[PDB]
This record gives C-alpha cells, structure tokens and sequence, in this order.
C-alpha cells in the first residue's frame, strides 16, 4: 500500500525470521 | 522506533513459546530418562 | 542501525531461551 | 503487529507438527 | 505491478519461510 | 487481515505436508526398529 | 494464540505415545531379563 | 494464495528428494 | 527497473530459498 | 491415527522374535548342558 | 498438490529400500552367528 | 506405574527360576555323593 | 520452575529404581552363593 | 517511508541474517 | 536510491544467502 | 501464474543436483559400508 | 543490550542445572558401585 | 511359560543320565571289587 | 528465470565445497 | 516376512552343529574312558 | 543399608551349612575308621 | 558504504554474543567433562 | 558488489566465532 | 565439591563391605581346614 | 537406479568378506583345538 | 545479466572461505584422530 | 550448469579420499588383528 | 581467556579423581589380594 | 578480506586448544593404563 | 556348508590322535606292568 | 581391491603365527611328559 | 592439496604408535608368560 | 609414586602370611611325623 | 611431540611393574616350594 | 617381524626354564631314590 506500509511490515518479518534461527543455532548440541 | 515495537511484541510471544517447549520437555525427559534408568538397573540386579 | 540492534537483539534472545532446553536435557542425560 | 503475530504463529506451528514425528520416533527408538 | 501486489506476496512467503524453520527446529533431537 | 488468510491457508497445506511426512516415517521405523530387535534377540538367543 | 490448537493436539499426543514406549520397554526387557537368567541359573545348578 | 501454494510446493519438493537419500543411508547403515 | 521486473524476481528468489529450506529440513535424520 | 499403526506392528514384530528366540535358546542351552553332564557322569562311572 | 509425484516417487522408493535392508540384514547376521556358534560348540565338543 | 509392576514381575520370574535350579542342583549332587560314598564303602567293607 | 518438577520426578524415578534393584540383587545373590557353599561342603562333608 | 530508508534497513537485515547462518553452518560438528 | 539500486542489491543478497545455506545443507553427516 | 513457472524451472534444477547427490551418495556409502563390514568380520575370525 | 536479561536469566538458571546434575550422578554411581563391590565381595568371600 | 518347560526337560534328561552312571558303576565295581575278593580268598586259602 | 538459475548455482557450489569437508573428515574417522 | 525365515535358518543351523558336536564328544570321551579303564583294570587284572 | 543385611543372611546361611556339614562329616569318619579298627583288632585277636 | 558501517556495527554486537556464548561454554563444559571424568574414574577404581 | 562482500564477510565472521566454540567442546570432549 | 564428598563415601562403602567379607571368609576356611584335619588327625592316631 | 547399483556392489562385498571370514576362522579355530586335543591325549597316554 | 555477476563475485569469495576451512579442517582432523589413535593403541598394547 | 565444474572436481577428490581411508585401514586393522593374534597364540602355546 | 580458565579448571578435576581413584584401587586390590593368598597358605600349613 | 582478522584469530586459538587436548589425554591414559597394569601384575604375582 | 567340512576336519585329526595316543599308551602300560610281574614272579621263585 | 589384498595378508600372518606357536608346544610339552616318566619309571624300576 | 597433507600426517602418525605398541607388546607378554612358565616348572621339578 | 608404595604394602603383607604358615605347617609335620615314628619304634621294642 | 613421551613412560611405567611383580612371585613360589619339600623330605627320610 | 622376534625370544626363555627345571628334578629324585635304595639294601642285608 504505502512504502511505510511495506517498511513497518519487512521489520516485523525481520525479528521473528531471526529468533527462529536462533532458536536453531541454539538447538544445536 | 518500528524496530523497538517488533522486538517487545516478540518478546510476548517468546514467553508463549518457551512455555510450550518446556512444558513437553519435562515430560519427554522424565519418561526418556525413566526408560533408561529402568533398563539400566535391572540390568545391574541382572 | 536501529533495525540491526534490534534484529541481533531477537537472534540473542532465541538463542537464550532455547539454550536453557538443550543444557538442561543434555545434563540430565549424562548425569544418568 | 499483525504479520509478526501470524509469522510466529507459523514458527509454533511447524514446531509442533514435526516435533510430534521426534518425539514419537526417539521414544520408540530407546523403547527397544 | 502495485505496492499492494508486492505487500500481499511478501506476507504469503513470510509465512512459508516461518513454517519450513519451524520445521528444522522441531527436527532438531 | 492479509496475513490472515495466509496463515489459514498454510494450515491446510501444513496438514497434507504432515500427513506425507507420518506415512513414510510409520513403515521406515517399523523397518529399522525390526532389523534392530531382529539383530539383537538372535545375538541373545546366542 | 492461533497456534495454541496445534500446542495442544502435540500435548494429548505426548502422553500417548509415553504409554507406548513404557509398554514396549517391559516388553523387550522382560524376555531379555529372563533368557540371561534362565543361562545363568542353569550353568549354576550344573 | 498462488505464491504461497508454489513456495510450499517448492519445500515439501525439496523434503522429498533429499528424504530418499536420507533414509537409503540410515537403511544401509543400521542393515550392517 | 519495473513493479512486476522487482515481483517476479522476488518470487523466484522465494522458491529457490524454500527447495534449500527443503533440504536441510530433509537431511536431518 | 498412523502411530498406533507404528506401535502396534512393532510390538506385533517383537513378540513373533521373543518366541523364536527362546525356542533357539532351549535348544541351544539343552546342548551345552547335556554335553557338561554327559562327560561329568561318564567319568564318575568310569 | 503440485509435489504429490515427488510423494508417490518417495513411497514406490522407500518400500524397495526395506526390500534392500531386510536381504542385507538377514546374510550379515546369519555368517556373524554362525561363525560364533562354530567357535562355541568345537570349544565344548573339546 | 508400569515400572514398579515390571521389577515385581522380574523378581516373582527370578525367585521361580531359583526354585527350578535348586530342584536340579539336589538331583545332580545326590548322584554325585551317593556314587562317590558307594565306591568308598564298598572297598572299606569288603 | 518446570526445571525443578522435571528434576524431582526423575530423583524419585531413581530411588524407586535403587530400591527394588537392591532387592532383586539380594535374591539372585543368595541363589548363587547358596548352590555354591552347598556343592562344596556337601563334597568336603561326604 | 523513502526509497533509500528500505535500501539502509534491507542491508542492516541482511547481514544479521548472513550472521545467524554463519553460526548455525558453525555449530555443526 | 533507484529501483535499479534496489533491484541489484537483492539479487547480491539471494545469491549469498543460498551459498550459507547450501554450507549448512553440504555439513549435514 | 509467475510462481507456476519458477516452480517448473526449480524442477528441472532440483533432478539436475539430486542427480548429482545420488552419484556421490552411491561412491561414499559403498566405501564406508565395506570398511565397516571389513573391521567387523576381521574381528569376528578374529 | 536489549537481551542482557536473557542472558542473565540463562546464567543464573545454569548454575541450578549444573547443581541437580551433580546430585543425581552422586545417588546413580553410589548405587552402581555399591551392587558391583557387593557381588564382587560375596564371590571372592566363598 | 518356555522357561518352566525348558527346565522340566533339562531335570528330565539329567535323570535320565543318572540312571545311566549307576548301571555302569554297578559294573565296574562289582568287577574290581570281585579280582580283589578272588585274589583275597585263594591267597588265605592256600 | 536468471535470478532463479544463479541462485540455484551458489545453493550447489556451496553444496559442493562444504560436502568434500564433511566426505574426508567422515571418511578418515571410520578409517581409524 | 525375511525375519521368520531367517530365524528358521538360524534354528536348522545351530540342531546341525549340535549334531557334529555331539559326534565328536562321543570320539573324544570314548578314548579317554577307554585308556582310563584299560590302565586300571590291567593293574587290578595283573 | 541393604548390603549389610544381604552380607548378614548370607554369614548366617553359611553358618547353618557347615553345622549340616560337621555332623555328616562325624558319621562318616566315624563309620569308616569304625570299620578300620574292627578289622584290626579282630584280626590282632586272632 | 552503507554495508561497511552496518558490518562494523554487526562486529560490535558479534564480540557481546560471542562473549556470552564464552561465559556459559565454560561452566557447561567444566561440569559435563567432571560428571564424565567422575563416572569414568570411579568405575575404573572398580 | 558491496553489499555482497560485507554480507559474504558477516558470514565468514559467524563461522570464525562459533567455530573456536565447537572446536574447544570437541578436543576436550575427546580428550577425556 | 559433590565429587570429593561422593568420592570419600564410596570409599567407605569399600571399607565397609571388605570388613564384611573377610568375616564370612573366616567362617568358611575354619570350617574347611577344620573338617581336612579332623578326618586326617584321626586316621593318624586310630 | 543409483540405488540398485549401491545395494549390489554392497552385496558383493558382504559376501566376499564372509567367504575370507570364514576361511580364516577355520584355520585359527583348528590351530587351537590341535594344540589343546595334543595337550590332554600327550598326559593321557604318558 | 547482474545475476551473472553477483554469482562470480560469489565464486571468488566461495575459494576464500573453502582455504580458510580447509587450513583449519585438516589441523583439527590431524590431532583428534591422534588422540583417537594413541588411546587405541596404548589399550591394545594393554 | 553453472556449478557443474563443482560437481567434477568432487567427484575427483572423492575417489582420492577413498584411496586415503582404503589404505589408512587396512594398516591399523593389520597391527590390530595382529596383537591380539600374537597375545592369543602365547597364551595357548604355554 | 575463558578457553584457558575452562582447561584449568579440568586439569584441576582430573588431578582430584586420579588421586582419589589410586587410593581406592589400594585397598580393594589388598583386600582381594589378602583373601587369596590366605587361602592359599591356609591350605598348604594344613 | 574484511573477517581475515577473525580467521586469523581462529588459527592463533586453534593450535592453543590443540596443545591443551594433549595434555589432558596424556594423563588420563597414563592414570587409566597404570590402575589396569597394576591390578593384572598383581593378579599374576599372585 | 564350511562349517561343515571344518568339523570334518577337526573330528579327523581327532581321530588321528586318539590312534597315537593308544599307541604310546600300550607302550607304557606294557613296560610298568612288564617290571611289576618280572619283580613279583622272581621273588616268589626265590 | 585392498579388502581382498588385507584379507590374505592377515590369513598368512595367522598362518606363520600358528607355525611358532606349535614349536613352543613341542617344547613345553616335551619337557613335562620327560620329566613326568623320569621321575615315573625311575621309582617303578629302582 | 591440505587433504594429502592431512593424509600423510595422520599415516606417519599411526605408523609411531604401532611401532611403540609393538615395543610395549613385547615387554608385557614376556613378563606374563615367563611368570606362568616360571610356577609351572618350578613344581613340575620341585 | 602410589603404585610403588602399594607393591610394597602388598608383598610385606605375603611375607607376613609365609611367617605364619611355616609356623602353622611346623606344628602340624611335627605332629603326624611324632605319631608315625612313636607307632614304629614300640613295635619294632615289641 | 607429547604422544612420543607418554609412549615412553607407559613403557617405563610396565618396566618397574614387572620389577616388583617377579620379588612378589619369587617370594610367594618360594614358601610353596620350600613348604612342599619339607613336609615330602621329612617324611621320605623319617 | 616384530612378532617373529617375540616368538623367538619367548621360546629361548623356555629352552632356559627346561634347562633349570630338569637339573633340579635330578637332584630331587635322586635324593629320594637314594634314601629309599639305602633303606631297602640295609633291612635286607640285616
């Protein structure tokens, strides 16, 4: 819709894309 | 910041989260562990 | 640098949360 | 907020689905 | 094409990513 | 909500992806855990 | 939660498959105890 | 809904093809 | 360049990142 | 539900080895100890 | 399901991979136990 | 608990198995001794 | 704290197991070492 | 919000990403 | 900046995230 | 459909690099297989 | 840092871990010890 | 039970073993006993 | 279909290059 | 199923072993009675 | 202390073996030097 | 550039990551290897 | 290829720093 | 430490059960040189 | 079929191995059996 | 095509980071297998 | 393909690497048998 | 350097167990070693 | 190269931990063969 | 069948020295009893 | 094929092993059943 | 190449152990088998 | 040095054990031997 | 090189063992001996 | 050859043993023959 739109939205999807690898590195013994 | 907003959102739904996992953890190991002591043990009465 | 602080700060925090699992079991596991 | 709350949603539920399959074949596999 | 075109694809390849790392971190023994 | 209706569609999709995955895992542990017992209760019958 | 269903089909899978394994354990267990016993004791009674 | 369908198309692809080797290697090994 | 030149190789970066996803997710025993 | 199916041929597969092994077992163990008794009396006779 | 081919293809695979294990299975472990019930039963035949 | 059922059933199998291997061990060594002391008492007699 | 559950459960797990192991060792013990002062003093005696 | 705002954050986003790979290819023993 | 800018940007960060996770798929035992 | 195409092209990439794990898979497997199986039957002549 | 918290947690939930681990190897490897040197003795004392 | 059959058997064919060590020490000590008794006598009588 | 090709090129090549690491290291491991 | 043959073969192979080991008891047993008897009777004889 | 108990019966069950011993060791010695000395005597008288 | 200041920002969150990850290595490693070493050492004494 | 390098770069770090972690863990597991 | 703690307890434990069987190893080898000398001190004297 | 071409080449080698095994366990197991028959006749006859 | 490029740009950087590895890799590799082998072989020399 | 020049050159290291493990095993399992050969044969010659 | 204060620390444990281990190994092998050579001489005065 | 650096900084630590694994096998070998050949001498010296 | 042509071999070489130890048997029985009634008939001539 | 190559090597070095081993039999042997007649056939001559 | 380099370290590696556990062979089995040979001709003489 | 101190330990206590069995085995010769020559010398008086 | 100088003191370390281990046999052999003769001379002569 | 230097060292330690062993049997025996022949030679003449 709007670039601010599409800003707010990629940040969002940025943090929960880098917990899930965290949680992988972190699953790792 | 919209980066400050999506972090503290996340770290709601983190607590969620590792609530489940530890909810099935604990039940998981206390039986894995169990079946390994059990076979353990009868083993050393033998 | 905003979107990288925090971005790091979500990756640490995963790794945090998840290590208290894989500690716990595996400690467990050889202390059997 | 919204796609972050769907997105995690996601994340949990693939989580679950597979960790069903884990548990089910380590269980069995120390079983025997 | 439109902004909204680019929004709503994004969201829908958001979800897929988030279900296939789900899926390596559940693999994880 | 667009996120909404990706999410709904992806649980359908998630349920045949995880109905293939139970498929193939129910006859391969039923293979491997076989030649496993196979393995271990001839060594025992000696 | 939109994922709590899924949390909660795991959890009422979990306990079933903990009364799997437990009955399967005594199983195998039981045959093995009982065949290095049934050598054992007939070695020692010659 | 298009761009989803393909993506996950594109993974359950993916698991299939790398499965077969998986589970060839654990057979073969475990038969040993 | 172009809205649909930015969609349409966003789509195939998708896919390609999805089938790796798929076989790390694969290649776990 | 696909783990039941799981469960039940593997316990179904371990029973069918159980048998058989312990039916190897008697005829195995029968040898080795009808041979210790045989030379044991032989020579107190003799 | 565009990936359904790749399912099927998986399942005809899988079932002749078990053919595969079963056969290799049952000649390693038939030279393995009678290699040592030979060493056994020379050794008490004295 | 399956646990506690198993161990009392490894035990009850145990303490039958000692019954049967005593039962043996007294047939065993009456021979034994009845054999050994008729060779001596008859050259100490006659 | 589910840690700390998880932790007493499997410590109670263990010291059930300890207990009828102890147990069972006793017996089995008794068994053997039972045959064996008998075989030997029954040849000293005799 | 403007065309370079997205280009700063995409950058800022990819390497974290290529950070979080790095320790997961890293932790396999 | 530019579409273009943009444009290229992406493709520089795909092919790099593909050979991270092409590492992490190849370091599968 | 942009994405039914991408997907037909990943098709056709994805048989071109099964192909060539299969190749490799295949050479690694029939060496680590026969240098295991080597070790072990050695040992078991012994 | 924003998730010093989560590192502080961990780092103080590790020391807990480490505690219980500790414990339950002492009570495992006692009664392992114990059952090995008890039959080990009982043999050796005739 | 396979176990209380296999240990009736065994009981069974150690009986049977006994009856056949005292039909031969019969034998071999009335013959020995009978040279040292024919020797005996013949010696005091002449 | 070009983003699509060379993407799927660097996915093999790192393939390739990690893949001759974990095949020598297996290998000399089991040799031992 | 591979797993019932198998152990079949299995079974046949260990009662044709038990057949040759009791051949060779005999021959070996045989030869050590008959010098034993043959020394003392030829003393108690002569 | 389980052991200590265990280590106690198995004394007192040794104790009750060698008092059954000593007594059949008397009425062995007893008859067969009772033999010995009759035989002497007799022939002493004579 | 754009990228050289943000991967410089990234190798100052790197050394606090890293640092963490250092602090609990340690502490989790000094108590596996100890509880390893203990079990291992203990046995060995036997 | 800027943001190629430094992201290339971000990469090699992350294996560098993980990496002295896994070795540690590993020659000392070993060596006992 | 738990370790030295551990340690020095599993020591006692050792100390403990030799003072057990080397009372239990008295009582046996009285009895049996008793029993030797009774029977070789009488045929001596009578 | 790579998978095919994988299986055979392991079967091959599988039954390789076990024709040299078995050779060589002849050879070993006659060697140890020839030295201890020659050791109990070689007394036997002396 | 910028695809073209970013790929050879990649292809440069991909031979840094495989010497990098491989530097390290074969180091490592040299002193665990030594560690593996010396503890080997000082067992075996026993 | 672009990365068909990485799939040749490990191809060609692959069949070198099996060269390497070929060779390093059949050095270690030739000292291994050998030992272990050499320990055994001493032992059965006196 | 954390990795430093982890190998002291190790270093430090491994030192404690070897020293406590050699101590126990003393008196278990004394004790062992004491009731053998008892016997032995016991016999031989006897 | 911009993580030349960090590489560097690998290397200078990776020969550090290499040379600390030494040491620490050294004296866990030397521990562990030392108990082993103290307890088989002893047994021998009777 | 090797097995089989293996107990072949070792019941034909145990054949074999069954038919030289009853040769030197006779040898020596021949010559004790030989000097036994040489000594016996010239001192009763005398 | 290295298999084929190790497996007769390790085959010839059993072989000459058996060979060495049988000399020190002979020798051993040789000496026992001399000195044995020795001291036999001097006490029955003289 | 790093990987012949890794290689040829590790074969020059395994070649000095087996030459130094040779060595260590040598000195050990001497003493055991020179010990046994020592008590068994000391009473054959004696 | 543990394990000389230990050796030391070990032989000063055998030396102990030697110091009472010639004392024991002494009286026990000068016993029988007293009883023989006392029988003998009133014979030959009567 | 470190794996050099361990291998070198585990010699050693076996070297002084068997110094201590042959003063142990010749002490032990040398009371059996001595007691052997005494109580066998004493009775030839007296 | 380390292994045929072995061989050889222990058989020439062997031919050493056989060389001491029989010296002292001539000793022995003739201590005991010449008591006996002196016995015998002056009851006779006397």
């Amino acid at each position: 819709a709007d670039f601010d739109t599409i800003y707010q939205a990629m940040i969002q999807i940025s943090v929960v894309l880098c917990f899930a690898l965290g949680i992988i590195a972190g699953g790792q013994r | 910041d919209p980066a400050k907003a999506a972090f503290n959102s996340l770290q709601a739904s983190a607590t969620e989260y590792i609530g489940y996992a530890w909810a099935m953890v604990v039940v998981i190991v206390g039986a894995t562990i169990g079946i390994k002591l059990f076979k353990k043990f009868t083993s050393k009465a033998s | 640098m905003s979107v990288l602080v925090y971005s790091f700060a979500s990756f640490v925090l995963g790794w945090c949360l998840r290590s208290g699992i894989t500690y716990f079991t595996r400690l467990m596991e050889t202390s059997s």
